[PDB]
């Protein structure tokens, strides 16, 4: 990820990736909050939670 | 400086 | 395109991997043409016309401005190598770029990057372990010529190449004279404690080593003497201007008769301090702060030298070399202020000497310890700067060799032996890490190829000869001595490099391999890129 | 194979397994230091400081007595608007003599308790350590460390057992902490680092030094270690 | 959108870079090669500020030109390095460097690596130095006629050649009177104590050197004497006036008499200072700071002459000339700080302006050279020529060795290297001979500037040098013939030749090692 200022990050953490992006759709601004909540509660699984939520919303 | 010994 | 509104550009797939590999290859190709004794220099001009001439990889990469982070990684790699060791900042970049280039082909084949990474880690570990078999213990060799040969090999390919013996003798003398007596568990050799000065003028073979110290400063006033035979040195860390009351204090006068004595005391306090200092026989007074015109007269009449605006590091080195004690105030463990002849340095001579229309100060034969300085003469400023940069590498190399008594042959013998050994060792794994290990071994072979190419010779033939000799060494044990045949670039044929006198510290190879492998891994793990638009 | 035992040891050094129900991860501090490789990451059962010592000459002390200060070693200053008026030439010397004596008295009082290591917190309104005070402290052979942050005092006290002092009258030999070694190390080229090890009153704290040949690697390794710590914390919270 | 790696950086590499460097060096050499020898012509330069520089000096020519190619910058720098080191030979160095670098592309284009050429140059330089030391001649520094001959042969090329007898005497007297040895054994000839003053008008033959100093200053008050026979001089670094302190002091007065008493104490202080000065009974007071009206009144009552606001360097020169030393606090004034080595103090007018002369010193260690002439440009050129002569004299005094001029030394060194090269085998032989045969550009340029047949004269001179005892034969620059330098009388110091050769060879070595150029990286 390269920011607007010029800083560079290399990461595998799902919450970090989602925070470092700039998603614009309002429905996509709740997945980052969900990832942050999972990070606070458990500190792991920040990617699987988003995958599961996306799968359920797709199945709907 | 690396020289930071006795005094 | 479409979903995932990000307001930026994202790239995924083989595109980003190829782009990263190309960036690394371009960075390597910028500095590939300055490797080995037959390497040439580079000239750099900024936007205002200032000119720099150099062939030091770290300096070049620091002066260049780069926009690709994959290239900035290599730039910081070179900087880290320079900080950690001080020699070999051009070989590690080439090795890392070649490692990336060779791993990218295996990634283009359906090989997962994790297997490549594990193979690279295993190969690096095995290579580091094996390098501790090609070692040479410097005590076995005669110490002086071992050090001289290491220094000469370090200074080859620089502006001071032909004067290798002269400058190597100077460097070894300075390093030995600057040796420090520690707890005696290990002696220490603190380089950069030697002052290096530049002054254009006569030919470089008139650069001189000073047994003492050199100051880029001049005497305070023209009425003072400019040579002291037996020097008593007082180092001070405060100004000698007329006194001034602090911010909290103010003067209010209601009886006019009391103004004159206050105005007189203002100037009398500093005179009393100066008389206290001079009563002990001090001949030389060095001060970081300023000295007032009113206060220079006392030194002028007393017949003593005063130097102002001396740098703090210079004062520290002078004080420790001459045995003086640095004072930030004259107060003692009681109320009164005293200066004791016990805290004075002693020097065998202090002179002011003229060098090419300017002046400087020489302090000779300090008695508390030994100190050294170097004055470099050259055609002009560019030449002097390049000479200083080339001398720093030799100083660092000599320090490393003295600290760790182990040396290693140069010229590509190490790379050839490692390639042969890792190629043989790759079979015993019998897995997909075998391909990665073989790729590591083959990518280790770029140094002799670059040397031969820069020497305008037959790289393929020379490298084939080296591989054949090292294979015949790794088999048939009674011919182990063939593991030291390096490369001769002035003739185009192999030669026993340990006998010839081409040596390097082993820390250079070990650290270069470790850092190159780490950089290769950290760039090879990238899968996709997202760049955000500036606000 | 090197980072897992570090994480397990770090978590087990902070909690009491008999009755621990949750883990405070602010009791474990991660320090990032460039240079070297990840292989050089280490666990410190003591105190690590990133700033340098102001004392020129002293860098290693054995059997160290440590004290923490929350007042200033400088010229006297009242919180109201104060100012000294001079109307005769004797007062000019008298002021300097009195200030010198005032500083020397505090230095002697500090020396009376046997203190070897002094820590001073950050101050922004008045100078917390003057050149005269530093000169006297060096003459008394005491190592001085300055500009301790105002928000890690709790961690420092928890680690080394010291007690903050805000008045010289309370500087007593019972308010000091004892340590076995307190010294600064110089890494190859990255800089200096203060280490205090062998504390007589070991608290439930620990620190981790993370190395690396690149900043990207250092932050990624830090995040990985945080992930491991969080997993162990979850396993403590629920034994399943 | 634009993917870049190194933004707007221009890179060039290959044989193009080497050819460009050599061409730039040759162009720099070609600009100046008409200004060598007694038949040199002047150049007038127009500077950005609006002045004019009519000159013949190589460094003066080169430092007024702005260039873009870095090789040109390197040559411009080596010119001023030579000028600072020795002060003479700033054209021969440029010409020699140009030739030494021009004779290398022949071997570069024949696929020879530059390192071999560098090694050959560094090998030849030592044998050049050895031959130069071999053919040296000693000189006795007590032979004033020999010293004048050396200085005359040095200045026979510039515009003062019409007044060489005057110029040589001026330079010799100045250098001899400035020479100084002091505490310890530090011998020095610092030329910041030999001031030059240009005053337009009169005639050039009125130029002289004074036993003392001259300043552009006048008496503070008209009733002071303007002519003193045997004065006693005191120098001060402080101001004879009442000034505020610096301790942030205030005065609070609530009575009638305090204001007048405060106003009177200042006059009392001034009177005390003036009396303290008067106790030494001097005749002249010089100070770098101001002097108050009441102080002037008291000094005139005591029959003293005061001068205000002199520069620090002028004060130092006056101190060194009259034997006095500067004192900042009059209270600490002794009989040692009073200088009595003067012999006349005068104040004259030179064209509606006042000047102050302190002359007839017993033994001065500082001097002022006074130049008159047509105008500022002529006086500036005379000043530059005098600087050249004085630095040549100082070099001769610091190293008493001489070598023949006119190209005799160049041809002798070339012959020695050519003879020595036939004992060598390998590829280095060709560059080793190339440098030696490249040393002939100096006599060739001398012949060209004289206006004769270079092709015939150069081979005649080479044949003459091929004999045994002919190391002093050279070219006569005024006619165009071959003459033995012994009878002609052209000799130059050894230091100048050594510096010239070393600088030229090292510049060539530096410029032969470049391979690529990177431009436009914005710090
Ligand atoms: N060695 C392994 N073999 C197979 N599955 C594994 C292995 N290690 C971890 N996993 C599984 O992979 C997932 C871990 O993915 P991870 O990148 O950690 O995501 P997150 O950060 O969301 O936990 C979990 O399903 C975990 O059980
Ligand atoms: N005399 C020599 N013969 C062969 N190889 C040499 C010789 N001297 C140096 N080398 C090689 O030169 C290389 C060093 O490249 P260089 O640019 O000078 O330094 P670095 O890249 O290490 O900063 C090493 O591979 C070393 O073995
Ligand atoms: N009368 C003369 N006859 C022949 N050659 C001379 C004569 N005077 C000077 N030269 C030569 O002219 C050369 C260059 O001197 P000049 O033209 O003043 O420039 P520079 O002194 O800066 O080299 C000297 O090497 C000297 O040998
Ligand atoms: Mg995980
Ligand atoms: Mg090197
Ligand atoms: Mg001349």
């Amino acid at each position: 990820i390269q920011d607007g200022k010029g800083d560079v990050t290399i990461t595998n953490d799902g919450a970090t990736i989602l925070k470092q992006m700039q998603v614009l759709h309002p429905a996509a601004r709740m997945l980052v909050e969900l990832s942050k909540a999972q990070d606070i509660e458990a500190g792991d699984g920040t990617t699987s939670v988003v995958i599961i939520a996306g799968s359920l919303l797709d199945s709907c | 400086e690396e020289a930071e010994e006795e005094a | 395109e479409g979903p995932l509104s990000v307001f930026g550009d994202r790239s995924t797939g083989e595109t980003i991997r190829s782009q990263n590999v190309m960036a690394a290859a371009s960075i390597a190709n910028i500095v590939k043409s300055s490797l080995g004794p037959v390497g040439l220099d580079k000239m750099l001009v900024d936007d205002i016309g200032d000119v720099t001439i150099t062939n030091d990889g770290a300096t070049i990469l620091k002066l260049l401005e780069v926009e690709h982070p994959a290239a900035k990684v290599l730039c910081e790699l070179a900087d880290l190598q320079d900080k950690e060791v001080g020699d070999g900042t051009t070989s590690v970049v080439i090795i890392a770029a070649e490692l990336l280039k060779n791993a990218d082909e295996l990634v283009k084949q359906k090989i997962h990057p994790t297997s490549v990474i594990s193979g690279y880690r295993l190969a690096c570990k095995e290579a580091v372990r094996y390098i501790n078999e090609n070692l040479i213990v410097n005590t076995d060799e005669l110490g002086r010529d071992c050090l001289i040969n290491a220094a000469k090999t370090s200074m080859s390919s620089k502006i001071i190449g032909i004067n290798g013996d002269f400058f190597a003798n100077m460097v070894v003398d300075a390093v030995l004279a600057i040796k420090y007596t520690d707890i005696r568990g290990q002696p220490r050799y603190p380089v950069n404690s030697v002052n290096i000065l530049k002054a254009h003028g006569r030919s470089q073979m008139e650069s001189m080593l000073i047994s003492g110290y050199a100051l880029n400063c001049v005497v305070g006033s023209q009425g003072m003497p400019k040579r002291i035979v037996n020097a008593k040195i007082a180092c001070l860390d405060f100004s000698l201007q007329k006194t001034k009351m602090k911010l909290g204090v103010q003067v209010v006068i209601t009886d006019p008769e009391k103004l004159d004595q206050i105005r007189q005391r203002e100037s009398d306090i500093t005179k009393e301090r100066i008389q206290k200092i001079l009563a002990t026989g001090a001949n030389v007074i060095l001060t970081t702060g300023g000295i007032d015109d009113m206060c220079l007269k006392y030194f002028v009449e007393a017949g003593a030298m005063a130097v102002r605006r001396v740098l703090k590091r210079d004062l520290k080195r002078i004080a420790k070399a001459s045995g003086a004690t640095i004072l930030s105030t004259l107060a003692n463990l009681e109320g009164e202020e005293t200066f004791e002849a016990a805290m004075l340095g002693q020097a065998e001579e202090v002179v002011q000497e003229r060098i090419c229309d300017d002046e400087l100060i020489l302090i000779k034969n300090t008695k508390a310890r030994t100190s050294a300085s170097i004055i470099l003469r050259g055609a002009n400023d560019f030449m002097c700067d390049e000479m200083e940069r080339s001398l720093h590498d030799a100083l660092c190399v000599v320090k490393r060799v003295l600290e760790s008594k182990s040396v290693v042959p140069g010229g590509g013998a190490v790379e050839a032996a490692l390639s042969i050994y890792l190629e043989n060792y790759a079979t015993s794994m019998g897995s997909r890490e075998q391909l990665a290990i073989a790729e590591f071994a083959r990518s280790l072979l770029v140094i002799p190829n670059t040397l031969a190419v820069n020497a305008a010779q037959d790289s393929t033939d020379l490298v084939a000869k080296l591989r054949a000799f090292h294979n015949e060494a790794q088999v048939n044990p009674e011919r182990k001595n063939l593991k030291w045949i390096g490369l001769d670039l002035s003739n185009g044929k192999p030669r026993d490099n340990k006998q010839a006198g081409v040596f390097e510290p082993t820390i250079v190879k070990v650290k270069s391999l470790k850092f190159a492998t780490e950089a290769a891994i950290t760039i090879l793990r990238i899968d996709d890129l997202i760049k955000l638009h500036p606000e | 194979s090197l980072l897992s035992p570090m994480s397990v040891n770090a978590v087990m050094k902070v909690i009491d397994p008999a009755t621990a129900t949750s883990v405070d991860l602010r009791d474990i501090k991660i320090v990032k230091k460039l240079g070297g490789t990840i292989d050089d990451c280490e666990l410190v059962e003591g105190l690590v400081l990133t700033q340098k010592v102001s004392n020129s000459g002293i860098t290693r002390v054995e059997k160290a007595k440590i004290g923490l200060i929350q007042f200033c070693l400088s010229a006297p200053k009242t919180d109201m608007d104060n100012q000294i008026v001079v109307s005769d030439y004797a007062q000019m010397d008298r002021v300097l003599r009195e200030e010198r004596a005032y500083i020397l008295n505090l230095v002697k009082q500090i020396k009376k308790t046997g203190c070897n290591v002094l820590l001073i917190q950050k101050s922004i309104l008045r100078d917390a350590l003057s050149d005269l005070a530093l000169h006297f402290l060096n003459k008394m052979k005491i190592m001085v460390i300055k500009d301790i942050e105002r928000e890690d005092i709790e961690f420092i006290c928890k680690t080394i057992g010291t007690k903050p002092v805000a008045h010289i009258d309370q500087f007593t030999a019972d308010m000091l902490g004892s340590a076995e070694l307190a010294e600064e190390v110089n890494l190859n080229g990255s800089g200096k680092l203060l280490k205090i090890t062998g504390c007589a009153s070991p608290g439930k704290t620990v620190t981790i030094v993370v190395r690396g040949s690149n900043k990207l690697v250092i932050e990624e390794a830090e995040r990985s270690i945080h992930d491991a710590l969080c997993v162990i914390r979850c396993l403590v919270k629920k034994r399943a | 959108p634009v993917l870049v790696l190194s933004q707007n950086t221009k890179r060039e590499s290959g044989r193009k870079v080497q050819s460009g460097n050599i061409n730039a060096a040759k162009t720099i050499a070609d600009i100046i090669r008409t200004c060598l020898g007694p038949k040199s012509m002047m150049k007038m330069l127009l500077d950005p500020m609006g002045g004019i520089v009519m000159t013949n000096d190589g460094n003066a020519i080169l430092r007024e030109i702005q260039v873009q190619h870095p090789a040109a910058k390197s040559m411009i720098e080596i010119s001023r390095t030579q000028d600072e080191e020795v002060g003479d030979g700033t054209t021969s160095v440029i010409i020699l460097a140009g030739e030494m670098l021009s004779v290398a592309e022949h071997f570069l284009e024949q696929q020879m690596h530059p390192t071999v050429v560098i090694s050959a140059y560094r090998k030849a330089l030592d044998d050049m130095i050895s031959t130069l030391k071999k053919i040296s001649i000693p000189v006795d520094i007590s032979d004033s006629d020999m010293m004048l001959n050396i200085i005359n042969s040095s200045i026979t090329t510039k515009a003062i050649s019409r007044w060489s007898s005057l110029a040589c005497n001026i330079a010799l007297d100045a250098v001899k009177m400035v020479q100084f040895e002091e505490n310890g054994r530090k011998e020095i000839d610092i030329k910041k104590y030999a001031r030059v003053e240009k005053i337009p008008g009169g005639i050039i033959e009125d130029s002289c050197v004074l036993r003392g100093v001259m300043i552009n200053k006048d008496v503070t008050h008209p009733r002071m004497r303007r002519y003193i026979k045997n004065p006693r001089i005191v120098l001060l670094d402080s101001s004879l006036e009442y000034k505020k302190g610096e301790s942030q002091t205030d005065i609070e007065i609530t009575r009638e008499e305090d204001f007048t008493r405060i106003l009177q104490m200042e006059e009392e202080y001034i009177q005390q200072l003036c009396e303290d000065i008067i106790q030494l009974k001097p005749d002249v007071v010089i100070t770098e700071k101001g002097i108050s009206d009441l102080a002037q009144h008291y000094l005139m009552r005591a029959n003293i002459t005061a001068i205000r606001r002199v520069r620090k360097t002028d004060n130092n020169r006056i101190a060194r000339a009259c034997g006095a030393r500067i004192v900042s606090r009059p209270e600490e004034l002794r009989e040692d700080d009073v200088g009595t080595g003067a012999g006349l103090l005068e104040i004259k007018k030179i064209g509606d302006e006042y000047f102050t002369f302190i002359t007839d010193c017993k033994d001065p260690k500082a001097c002022t050279i006074l130049l008159r002439g047509a105008s500022k440009e002529i006086l500036s050129e005379v000043e530059r020529n005098l600087q050249d002569a004085m630095q040549v004299c100082r070099n001769v005094l610091l190293d008493p060795q001489l070598v023949p001029g006119g190209g005799a030394s160049e041809m002798a060194v070339a012959h020695a290297l050519t003879e020595k090269s036939k004992a060598m085998t390998g590829v280095e032989q060709w560059p080793y001979r190339a440098v030696a045969q490249a040393l002939e550009v100096i006599p060739r340029t001398l012949i060209q500037n004289c206006g004769a047949s270079t092709i015939r004269l150069l081979t005649s001179l080479r044949a003459k040098h091929t004999q045994e005892n002919c190391e002093t034969w050279g070219v006569n620059g005024e006619t165009g013939t071959l003459v033995d330098m012994k009878e002609l009388g052209i000799w130059e110091p050894l230091a100048v030749k050594l510096q010239t050769y070393k600088t030229a060879v090292e510049t060539a070595v530096l410029l032969l090692r470049i391979d690529d150029i990177v431009s436009g990286h914005k710090k």
